[PDB]
């Protein structure tokens, strides 16, 4: 009696993802009524969604009476059931891809919406319901209740272009959008290293200035504070921020290096005219001007960057799970469908299957363990 | 101080033809680069106000690059008027103005083999006390037409002045004078003169000689 | 609109003064930096001092720090380079350019308008006439193609001369090498001209050489060998 297993692990993994995905919903909910709603809020819970929907349609029935057999229902349920099956894992392999979409517009292309929908989800479920209608025509009450397809290679066309668009073309996607994330976030990451070495480079000098004892090294440090400043002034926010032109920058960044040169020129001329304590008291006066304008836009341009690595790698682990725990069950239907050679068989699809929905139970754990607030909340 | 080189001394192109120019700066100046265009006899003219800026009445022709302390002018379509002088100075301050070396930009064309001539001195300059035997290289494009002078077939060197005309824009080609000056006790005890000249166009080296 | 003249160039001895003067119209003085950057004769640019009324401040190069002294005059809007203990080194061409001030684009634009540039000389020689000597031609230029012909011109210490061949006729492969300053402080050049080797009497060729700053005016004719 093998089922001893089989039913008992179904039944314990649907508990767990059930479970799991309830609790992070409910704590989205209570992030949205304390008022801290977030964009990305709806694309998780839209996921967590998805998630419950396979269960509830895909370990659940199959939690049956070994779901294909006798007392199901007339053919409709049973063509029901495997149209909802097939658009719960569409809407499961979809969900991660308009994620990542809406990761690489925010990285890449910054731009209605509801609290609980937008354009990319529902284009999603969209997609997801109209392209699993296949499954109603297959699919019957054929008498259990299993599919007869066309004898000529049905399989080939089915399973295969299953595997196609729900496997294939969407990691595809998903992974030619993650490494256009991870090019965009590198770039944006040398030029704050940039913006940094000009710091560490003006503050150096500053400290040289302080420490001479002659006009030549004076003006030898003053020349190098210039360039570095004049090299910083140019330095374009990254397009995960704001625009370039507003008041933050055009008023306070660029105006602030303005006058930084300009401190800079006037202890030049000190320091020319062969004054060296005038120059040491503008370049003190130089480091009060730069501490104040410049320190809190280089801090918190170090923190936005922070939390979009952290979405970024929050994504790319939602990804790398869904690609490692749905692999082994597309490859083998694949396997099965195309090749002549499926007859062997020692029934390994229950541990697939079990594969398989551990990425739907494992999703909210991955979200919750990538988000300080719904951490807190699940507490 | 920040010193500017520029690698290229001297570019030789043909219309049409893309250059690129290039300069390194000693320290690291923050796009503080322009680039002059100057012509024969006339003041520079300010082409590129920025690392790449263009500046105002210049042709989209030319563009600047920068990479780092590499900077670089580039010309995509070469016209007769662009053939000229070309400078790069960095800007940084007031008081750290420093230029290039410049790179000149001349018509391109074919060797030519010039004809050599030698011009003996006149009797009226060993009247009045002096010796001035003169040699003529005229009608060749390409530059480093070395030439050198034997008294008594012996290198002479030191005492001889060359001058180069302006490369003409009717053929395109350059004509060089040197002038071996002497005193006349000097040019009477030798007695025969000559020229030598290893420009790139004759196949061999040729000689000029002269019998006083 | 916007133009610089500058003026007070000329030759003098090493040891002398001089006082040049650059004259701005269609801008202000206070609103620029005024710089001078003299070329030497067939070298490059070199930047020699600036002036920035605004303030006052004043700077020079090393080379010639000490000697030059730049001032500005906002009334009559032009700057003055005065030029004392010259020396050899200092004849060159000094243009006057300006230069905007920190704030915006005016700082970028470095040196966008410049002057047509004064040339000054440091030489202790003195004026003379320019001697002329034939170079006769081969003496016979059998050779199937042109034969050569010139003169020297030597010993004329300012260096603008005008030569000319057959009173401007003649123009046909005319080439006049530029003056080159021997080591008597003298210039001297030549000029060739290449001819038809078919026939040299019938077409006889003569040189003019006209020198302005000593008003001598020579004229010879060349033989054949
Ligand atoms: C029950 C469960 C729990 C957790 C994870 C996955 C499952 C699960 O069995 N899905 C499932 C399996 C088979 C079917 C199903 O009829 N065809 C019909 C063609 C034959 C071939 O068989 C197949 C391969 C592929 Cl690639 C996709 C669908 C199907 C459907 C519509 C859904």
């Amino acid at each position: 009696l093998l089922a001893r297993a089989e039913l008992a692990l179904l039944s314990i993994v649907f508990v767990a993802v059930a479970l799991s995905n309830g609790l992070v919903l409910a704590a989205l909910a209570r992030r949205g009524r304390r008022g801290h709603w977030a964009p990305i809020h709806v694309f998780i819970g839209h996921l967590c969604l998805a998630d419950l929907a396979v269960a509830l349609f895909q370990v659940l029935p199959q939690l049956a009476w070994k779901a294909t057999d006798r007392f199901r229902g007339p053919d409709a349920l049973c063509r029901a059931v495997k149209y909802l099956q097939m658009v719960g894992m569409y809407a499961s392999s979809y969900m991660i891809l308009a994620m990542t979409l809406d990761r690489h517009r925010a990285i890449c292309r910054p731009m209605g919406s509801g609290a609980h929908w937008n354009r990319p989800v529902l284009v999603a479920w969209a997609f997801s319901l109209l392209l699993s209608l296949p499954q109603l025509f297959i699919f019957a009450q054929r008498n259990d209740c299993w599919a007869c397809f066309a004898e000529p290679w049905g399989r080939r066309t089915y399973v295969t272009w299953i595997a196609l668009m729900v496997f294939v073309a969407p990691t595809l996607g998903i992974a030619a959008c993650q490494v256009l994330i991870f090019r965009e976030i590198h770039a944006a990451r040398r030029q704050l290293a940039d913006l940094e070495d000009n710091w560490e480079t003006l503050n150096d000098n500053l400290k040289v200035i302080e420490k001479a004892d002659n006009a030549a090294q004076v003006k030898d440090a003053l020349t190098k504070m210039r360039a570095a400043a004049l090299d910083a002034q140019k330095a374009t926010p990254p397009k995960l921020e704001d625009k370039s032109p507003d008041s933050p920058e055009m008023k306070d960044f660029r105006h602030g290096f303005d006058i930084l040169v300009g401190q800079i020129d006037d202890a030049l001329k000190l320091a020319n005219e062969g004054k060296v304590k005038e120059a040491q008291a503008a370049a003190e006066q130089l480091k009060t001007t730069r501490n104040a304008y410049i320190q809190k836009y280089l801090e918190r341009a170090r923190s936005t960057l922070a939390a979009v690595a952290k979405t970024v790698r929050m994504t790319l682990v939602i990804v790398v799970v869904y690609v490692l725990c749905w692999a082994p069950f597309f490859l083998v239907q694949l396997w099965a469908a195309w090749d002549p050679e499926a007859p062997l068989e020692g029934a390994p699809f229950v541990l697939l299957m079990l594969l398989a929905s551990l990425n739907s139970c494992t999703n909210p754990w991955i979200y919750a363990s990538f988000s300080s607030s719904v951490s807190s909340e699940l507490r | 101080d920040i010193q500017m080189t520029q690698s290229p001394s001297s570019l030789s192109a043909s219309v049409g033809d893309r250059v690129t120019i290039t300069c390194r700066a000693s320290q690291s100046v923050s796009s503080a680069v322009a680039w002059y265009q100057q012509k024969p006899g006339k003041a520079p003219k300010l082409l590129i106000y920025s690392a790449s800026s263009l500046y105002s009445g210049v042709p989209s022709r030319f563009s600047g690059s920068r990479s780092g302390t590499d900077f670089t002018l580039t010309i995509s379509s070469l016209q007769p008027e662009d053939f000229a002088t070309y400078y790069c100075q960095q800007y940084l301050y007031y008081s750290l103005v420093t230029f290039g070396q410049g790179t000149k930009v001349e018509i391109k064309r074919t060797v030519a083999a010039p004809s050599v001539f030698i011009f003996p001195p006149s009797d009226s300059q060993l009247k009045s006390g002096t010796a001035s035997v003169v040699c003529l290289l005229n009608n060749f494009y390409p530059r480093e037409a070395k030439v050198q002078w034997k008294v008594d077939n012996a290198l002479q060197s030191g005492n001889s002045q060359e001058s180069v005309t302006e490369q003409d824009s009717k053929d395109s080609t350059y004509s060089l004078s040197s002038t071996l000056t002497l005193s006349k006790a000097d040019y009477e005890k030798h007695k025969v003169y000559a020229c030598e000249v290893t420009h790139q166009g004759l196949s061999s080296p040729v000689t000029k000689s002269f019998n006083r | 609109e916007v133009q610089l003249v500058e003026s007070g160039g000329g030759l003098v001895q090493p040891g002398g003064s001089l006082r040049l003067s650059c004259a701005a119209s269609g801008f202000n003085v206070v609103d620029f930096s005024l710089h001078w950057v003299r070329q030497a004769p067939g070298k490059g640019l070199e930047w020699v001092a600036y002036i920035s009324s605004s303030s006052g401040s004043t700077s020079y190069a090393d080379s010639v720090k000490g000697r030059f002294t730049i001032s500005a005059d906002t009334s009559k809007n032009t700057a003055y380079l005065q030029m004392n203990s010259l020396r050899a080194e200092d004849t060159a061409v000094y243009y006057c350019a300006r230069w905007g001030y920190w704030p915006g684009e005016p700082w970028w634009k470095a040196f966008d308008y410049w002057g047509q540039g004064t040339l000054v000389t440091v030489s202790s020689a003195s004026t003379k006439g320019p001697s002329v000597f034939p170079l006769a031609p081969s003496s016979k230029s059998t050779s199937g193609g042109t034969a050569a012909l010139g003169c020297l011109v030597k010993d004329y210490f300012p260096e603008p001369v005008t030569v000319s061949w057959n009173s401007g006729a003649l123009t046909s492969g005319v080439h006049t090498f530029p003056a080159v300053l021997q080591s008597s402080g003298l210039y001297s050049l030549s000029s060739v001209v290449t001819v038809p080797s078919s026939s040299l009497g019938t077409q006889t060729y003569i040189c003019n050489v006209n020198h302005k700053p000593s008003n001598t005016k020579v004229d010879k004719k060349v033989e054949p060998k």
